[PDB]
C-alpha cells in the first residue's frame, strides 16, 4: 500500500497526491519542487535524517521512475497525423508541380532521427513561402504561415509540452483566408507537430535519464551508509539494496522492496 | 503596500506627474492598469502618448 | 513612417515570356506625407 | 478569464460548456435552438436586466462567432480530393481513354471555376454521362446511380452536414457492388464530394453572417442605452464597445474586452 519508512500521515498523502496527480500538474519534473523532497524528510532531526532520508529519497526516485514510464502517453497518434500531411499532401503536391519529388521525408524515414529535422522545417519554410508567393526571396520567419497573432499561442503550447509532456494538446488552425488552400496543413501544421513531436521525446529522455542518474547516486550513498553494519539481517539489506538497476528492472525491484520492506525496516537502525 | 509604491514609480516615470494631478480620474483609473505593465521592457514614452489620447478622449466639451 | 518595399510579378499576359522571375520593385512611403515647401521650425521633426 | 456580464455561477458552468462541447450536438444553429439564448438572463424582470443582458447576448454571440472561427476545420482538403479524382480520372478517360468528346469542351468543363464554383449544369453533365453508361435513361437519382440501398443514408450524411458542419464524415463509395467500374465510382464519388463541399460552405457562411448579423444589431442598441450619461468611465465603455467589428477582428477584440472587462463592470449603471 505505498509503504513509506518514518513519515507523517500528512506527509504521506502529500506524496501519494502527488504521484497521483503527476500528470496533472505542470512542470512535471522533481528537482522543481522543494517541498517534495522537504516533505520527505524524518522526523528527529539530523541524526535519524542521515541514515533515512537517503533511502526515503531512495523510495521516491524509483516511485517517480516507476509512474513516469507507466504514465507516458503514446507519441505514435501524432507521428501519424506527421506521416499523413507528410505522405498525402507534400509528396503530392511536389509531383503535380513538377519539384522533381525531393525526398527529404523519405530521408527521415522514421521517428528514429530526432536529428535531421531542423534542416526540413527549413525547406519547409522555403516551400511554403515559395506557395504563398513566387518571388522566393529567402525569408526568416519562424513558421511558413506568416501568421503572428497565434505564433505566441504556439509557443506558449511548446512551453506548456515542456513543462507537462505527460499532457499535451495540438493547436489547430484558423481559416478566414487561407494564405495557403490545404497546405497549411503539411506546411505549417507539418513544421508544428515536428518541433512538437522532438520537444516531447527529447523531454521525455531528459526527464527519464535524470532520475536513473539520482536513482543510481542514492544507491551508491545508501549502500556506502549501510556498509558498515555486519549483521546477518544487515548484509541481506546489503544484497537487496546494492542490486544495480536499470529503468527497464525497476518495476521488477519496486516489487522486491515492497515485499522486503518489512525487514530492511528493522534492519536500519 | 508594495502595489502603491510601484503605481507611484510608474508616474513619477510617466511624467514626473505631481500627486496633485494623480488624483485627476483619468489618472484614477488608468495608474492601476500601467501598474500591470512597464515591468515589461515596453517603453516609457508609449505611457505619456497613452495619457495624451486618453486625457484627450476625456475632455471632449 | 515607414518605407514598405512590394515585390510583385506582373499581369500573367507578361509573366509569360521567361519573365516569370521578374519581381517588380515599389517602394512605397507608408505614413509619411508630401512635402513642397522647405520646413524651417521643425527640421528637428521631419526627414525629407 | 472567460468574461461574462452579472451572471451566476450555474449558467456560467452551463454557457462554457455549450461553447466548449460546440463540436458534439447536433444543429449548432444558435437561433435556431433557444434554450442558450434565453438563458443568458440577468433576471428581476425588465428593469435590472435591459442594458446588462444585451451586454451579455453581445459576449455570447461574439465568444459564439469566436468559437466558430477557431474550430472549423478544413474543407481544402475534400476539394483537393475534388481535384484528384476530377483532374486524374476522367480527363484521361476523356482523352487518353478515348471515344470521349472532344479538348476544348470537356477539359474546361472541369477546369472552369476552380474558386468558388456553385454550379449544377457541369454536375449534370456528369450525371448524364455515368446515366448513360448505366442502365437507364433518366436522371431521377444521379448521385450513386443505378443503386438506391444508399440514397437514403446519403441524404442523411448531407442533412447531418447542413446541421453541423464543423464535424464531418465522408461515407463512401463501396468496392464489391458497382454498375460500372473505376469510372462509375470515381463519377459518383466526384458528385457527392462535390455536393458536399459546396453544401459545407454555404452553410458556414450562412452561420457567419448570421453572427456578424447580431453582433452589428446589437452594438446600436448598447450605444443607444450608453450614450446618454456623461462620466469618464461610461463615455470609455461607450468607446471600447462602438470599436468597429469584423470577422476577423472578433479575436483581438475578444482580447481587448478581456482587459477592459473591469472598466466596463463598473461603467454599467
Amino acid at each position: 500500500s505505498i509503504p513509506f519508512a518514518w513519515l507523517d500521515r500528512d506527509k504521506v498523502q502529500r506524496l501519494t497526491n502527488f504521484l497521483s496527480n503527476l500528470e496533472n500538474l505542470e512542470n512535471v519534473d522533481l528537482r522543481e519542487h522543494p517541498y517534495v523532497t522537504n516533505s520527505c524528510v524524518v522526523r528527529e532531526g539530523e541524526d535519524v535524517d542521515e541514515l533515512k532520508t537517503l533511502y526515503n529519497t531512495f523510495i521516491l526516485w524509483l516511485m517517480y521512475h516507476y509512474v513516469l514510464s507507466k504514465r507516458k502517453p503514446d507519441y505514435n497518434a501524432i507521428w501519424q497525423d506527421i506521416t499523413k500531411l507528410q505522405n498525402v499532401v507534400n509528396e503530392y503536391l511536389k509531383s503535380k508541380g513538377l519539384n522533381k519529388g525531393n525526398f527529404e521525408n523519405m530521408f527521415t524515414n522514421k521517428e528514429k532521427f530526432e536529428s535531421q529535422f531542423s534542416d526540413i522545417h527549413r525547406a519547409l519554410l522555403r516551400l511554403g513561402n515559395s506557395i504563398r508567393w513566387g518571388s522566393n526571396v529567402p525569408i526568416d520567419t519562424p513558421y511558413v504561415n506568416l501568421t503572428a497573432e497565434d505564433s505566441s499561442e504556439i509557443e506558449n503550447n511548446l512551453q506548456d509540452a515542456e513543462k507537462n509532456m505527460l499532457w499535451y494538446t495540438v493547436y489547430n488552425i484558423n481559416d478566414p483566408w487561407d494564405e495557403n488552400g490545404y497546405l497549411v496543413t503539411s506546411i505549417n501544421k507539418l513544421v508544428y507537430l515536428g518541433k512538437l513531436f522532438v520537444t516531447l521525446n527529447q523531454s521525455w529522455s531528459k526527464l527519464e535519464k535524470v532520475a536513473m542518474s539520482q536513482i543510481v547516486t542514492t544507491q551508491n550513498h545508501l549502500s556506502g551508509h549501510l556498509r558498515k553494519n555486519e549483521n546477518f539481517n544487515a548484509v541481506y539489506s546489503q544484497r537487496v539494496l546494492q542490486t544495480p538497476l536499470t529503468g527497464q528492472r525497476v518495476e521488477s525491484f519496486l516489487k522486491i522492496i515492497t515485499s522486503d520492506y518489512e525487514i530492511i525496516k528493522s534492519s536500519l537502525e | 503596500k508594495e502595489e502603491e509604491k510601484k503605481k507611484q514609480q510608474m508616474l513619477t516615470g510617466v511624467l514626473g506627474l505631481q500627486p496633485t494631478m494623480a488624483n485627476h480620474p483619468v489618472l484614477g483609473v488608468f495608474l492601476p492598469k500601467y501598474a500591470k505593465q512597464n515591468g515589461g521592457n515596453v517603453d516609457k514614452t508609449a505611457f505619456r502618448l497613452d495619457l495624451i489620447r486618453m486625457l484627450a478622449l476625456h475632455r471632449l466639451n | 513612417t515607414k518605407i514598405l518595399e512590394v515585390e510583385v510579378s506582373l499581369d500573367p499576359a507578361q509573366r509569360h515570356g521567361n519573365s516569370v522571375h521578374f519581381q517588380s520593385l515599389q517602394h512605397i512611403l507608408y505614413n509619411g506625407l508630401c512635402l513642397i515647401s522647405p520646413i524651417t521650425t521643425l527640421r528637428r521633426y521631419y526627414q525629407p
